[PDB]
């Protein structure tokens, strides 16, 4: 039903969060058009459900970060804030068929609890469990997953 | 060449379909290939056997469950074997690569009990087979569901990860597990129909090895089989996330997707099969009372619509086009999930067909 | 206190019936017995499997038929094992590929053992393990003095000898498979024919009629067969090897020969008759009629409206009056005896199939089997 | 399944020839034997032409002469003649499930012809193949069947 092949780490991205985007057709688009037209190639994109407003966060190369802010900053007049992080780190467990084995996702979490590392962001699928954490927590984070899962 | 074939239960429904399959097996042999076949049990048998087991014993011991499902597949193994023999060819039934290879060298068609898909891909991995064909009622993997998108067309080529991504987010064509082994080793697959001359869809490339030009937007997938559960007011503390998913794991709730972004508290949303939804809510409402979360929400009309394509990895345009496409058909993006190579949004199920059309139209899928 | 139990396909046709069988198994153990169980495939699964085989490859290989019917049986075995385990007993499954050895080992640990035909396997096992009984469960609660549809006041037999059961099975009865009863006779393994749908103790097939005292020896049953054709070969020369020509030719054509009869030579020629399934009657006549040419015999008759009615019972072995009563009973309803054959404890007669029901009815009442 | 081969030289054989094939006629024969306390075993009635048939039966040798006298005192009924044989031998292959294996019956008859013993009467079923021969031919018939069916066991009988 499932299989778990390896872990990945990454400290090349920055995280930018646009707070208070009004939950309405077309508003997500406004944030990504700008970025796209300035040729910032984006990776992770995340939004949860919700003033009835919600927030979007995306990651991009750190090299492009400040510049991604500028394009969002100078065109902020329909969002309340835009944050920059640039000290973020991504750890992913890779595999396939994890939906029928929910223990995997539980164990992923519990693995980081036991090395005392706080999960800032989560986005999973049947083939990948990814979390953003403090970049300095990576080596621990990664190590702990190997012991948990082997 | 050496070709491995997997046939699902639909393809093996009745004696008539079993002959159709045996005709294909032998045709493949007769074109001058070594041939090894993996068969599922006959149409629905396996989940009929899962029903019966559970009625006979609510928690069936895995040791007797191995006998039950093995036996149901053995009747498929014999019936295909007898059928191949009726058409002149020789069959050898197996219930490791080293002994299959001998029978292969003798020129027999090897039939091996299956999961079937993983059995097949493994066998293709071990023997260094040229291709592993998966035979069901679908003749390919399309750019969208044709019952939904009139302009949906058949792919001829697709990378390993591209397929996994689609398999993860809608497509029920292959079991993900089998595809991971596919890519883990370098095992080409192709999705074909038991009743057609059509080559089908080759799933063959690692997307890293893809020549840029061919790294395009591949397809659009749809999933209306899931519920969304949302847990509010979770303290931002190590081990709080473990609290929720240990609870769900214990009650065998299948988790597909979880999203967390950022009163010093955050929210966790996750996605599960609709039939799990209710028991997921029953579990989580209990824990709410004890000094933990402020609320837990339920939604069984969610739909997931996704765009997958190796082409989005290094191209600054695609998210904004995804967004603009749904905007211009007036559908509201409720949730956004991604991977390097896929964008997935949650919206109302009633907007799913309209959304699939829009994405499919926006990105020039269907020519 | 060892007890082998074979459960028919009717006893295991659904989850409910499987669970209900597991309790009976587990109850038999709790009563102080070690239990070994043999299962047929569920309900009409084997027939379904056979139909699917015959659709896919007529005359299919035996090593693909063995694999097909073992799998049908394996479904039941797995389900029954799961069932037993929900009732808190231990079960180890087996394939013939095992022996007394590995079974008796599991029995001593107090494990219920679930293990090339099913009836024959059960009786084989009982024999090897030296069992007190081999019980055969199905939806019929015993063996009766006649077919209840035909004879309405037919009674369940309390007990029966091996050869009495064997003899009835030879001429109409189809409860136990013949070779399994023969196995029981040779290895002296008591059988119990009983229902899995009730608590009725069924019928004991136990002794040899050799060791029934003459005074306890009685008449057991009336049996009927309307599935045969009668073929008669006339003018066979009375010389060694002439009988062989007939049967080699029938055997080479796989024609099932039941009952063959030849009476004393009385021209320099005799005649031979034999019954066969009505399905075979046509092929049998073609083979024989084209060997009539070449002078091997003067003619060959065919008759497919013949019924067989028999009376069996160790009682007739030592008792002079029975053939007389039998013939007299049929004469007094108006049925003509066309053919007669016998065994030590059985009278069989061929009559018009139209007269068959009334013949069984007449025999049954004359010997007061009710 | 073939269990064994049995022999018997304990029986006489008697035949009534030309019995009218009409209800009640067999009854007359056997009533008379029954009333004279003659315990019979085998009975064979096969072919009709005259429209009459014959009935042969076996009974213990010590009752043969009585049996044939009873029947002779009731001849002309209908009958041509009553025969009496005091030197009949009986060989049987005992087993089970022989209908679906017609080879067995064929191999039975082949065994005896290859030893040149003539088969005088036959009576078979799913669990027994029995012939009557010259008691004279018993040894050769038995031996021949033991060798054909790989048995050597007489346990059957
Ligand atoms: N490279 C794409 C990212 C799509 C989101 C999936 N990683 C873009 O810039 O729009
Ligand atoms: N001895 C009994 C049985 C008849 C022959 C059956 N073998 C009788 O005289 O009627
Ligand atoms: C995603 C969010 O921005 C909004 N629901 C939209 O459709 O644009
Ligand atoms: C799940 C997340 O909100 C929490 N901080 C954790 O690390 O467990
Ligand atoms: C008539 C037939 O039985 C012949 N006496 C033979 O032995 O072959
Ligand atoms: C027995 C037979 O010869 C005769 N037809 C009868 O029924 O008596």
């Amino acid at each position: 039903e499932a299989v778990l092949t390896g872990v990945a780490t990454d400290k090349s991205e920055a995280k930018v969060t646009v707070l208070g985007i009004s939950d309405k057709p077309g508003e997500a688009a406004k944030v990504f058009r700008a970025l796209a037209d300035a040729e910032i190639n984006i990776d992770m994109v995340l939004q949860n459900v919700f003033d009835g407003t919600t927030d979007i966060t995306f990651t991009c190369p750190r090299s492009d970060g400040r510049r991604a802010m500028e394009i969002l900053k100078k065109l902020q007049v329909n969002w309340t804030n835009v944050l920059y992080d640039d000290q973020v780190g991504k750890v992913s467990l890779v595999g396939a068929g994890m939906k029928s084995h929910p223990g995997v996702t539980a164990e992923f979490m519990e693995a980081l609890r036991d090395v005392n590392v706080n999960i800032e962001l989560i986005s999973t699928s049947e083939i990948r469990i990814s979390v953003l954490i403090r970049e300095d927590d990576l080596d621990a984070a990664a190590r702990a997953l190997h012991e948990q899962f082997q | 060449a050496l070709v491995v074939q997997k046939y699902g239960g639909s393809s093996l429904e009745s004696a008539e379909r079993i002959r159709n399959v045996a005709e294909r097996i032998v045709a493949t042999k007769k074109a001058g290939n070594d041939v090894v076949v993996v068969c599922s049990a006959m149409g629905d048998t396996t989940d009929e056997l899962l029903e019966l087991a559970a009625a006979v014993n609510p928690v069936p011991p895995a040791r007797e469950m191995d006998m039950l499902l093995t036996a149901g597949e053995r009747i498929s193994n014999a019936l295909v074997a007898m059928a191949i023999e009726s058409l002149g060819a020789e069959a050898q039934s197996f219930t490791t690569p080293g002994r299959v290879r001998e029978a292969l060298d003798e020129g027999k068609i090897c039939i091996v009990a299956g999961g079937s898909d993983t059995t097949a891909v493994a066998l293709a991995a071990a023997l260094n087979a040229d291709v592993c064909e998966i035979y069901s009622d679908v003749d390919g993997v399309y750019t969208a569901d044709p019952r939904i998108v009139p302009n949906a067309q058949k792919l001829e080529k697709l990378s390993f990860e591209e397929m996994l991504e689609l398999a993860a987010v809608g497509s029920k064509i292959l079991v993900l597990r089998s595809v991971e082994y596919a890519r883990a080793f370098n095992v080409p697959l192709r999705v074909r129909s038991s009743y057609s001359n059509d080559p089908g869809t080759l799933i063959a490339g690692s997307m890293e090895d893809i020549p840029v030009e061919e790294a395009v937007l591949t397809g659009v997938a749809t999933d209306k089989s899931e519920a969304k559960v949302t847990v509010l007011g979770i303290s931002d503390k190590p081990g709080e996330a473990a609290k929720v998913f240990r609870a769900l794991a214990d009650a065998e709730i299948n988790i597909d997707m979880v999203l967390q972004n950022v009163d010093g508290t955050t929210d966790i949303t996750f996605t599960c099969p609709r039939s799990d939804g209710r028991r997921a809510m029953e579990i989580l409402k209990k824990l709410q009372v004890q000094g933990n979360w402020t609320n837990v929400l339920y939604d069984d009309q969610v739909g997931k619509v996704s765009l997958v394509g190796a082409g989005m990895k290094s191209h600054p345009g695609v998210t904004a086009e995804f967004m603009e496409a749904l905007r211009d058909v007036n559908v509201n993006i409720e949730l956004i999930s991604t991977s390097e190579i896929r964008i997935s949004v949650l919206i109302r199920e009633d907007d799913l067909d309209a959304a699939a059309r829009a994405l499919h139209e926006q990105f020039q899928l269907g020519g």
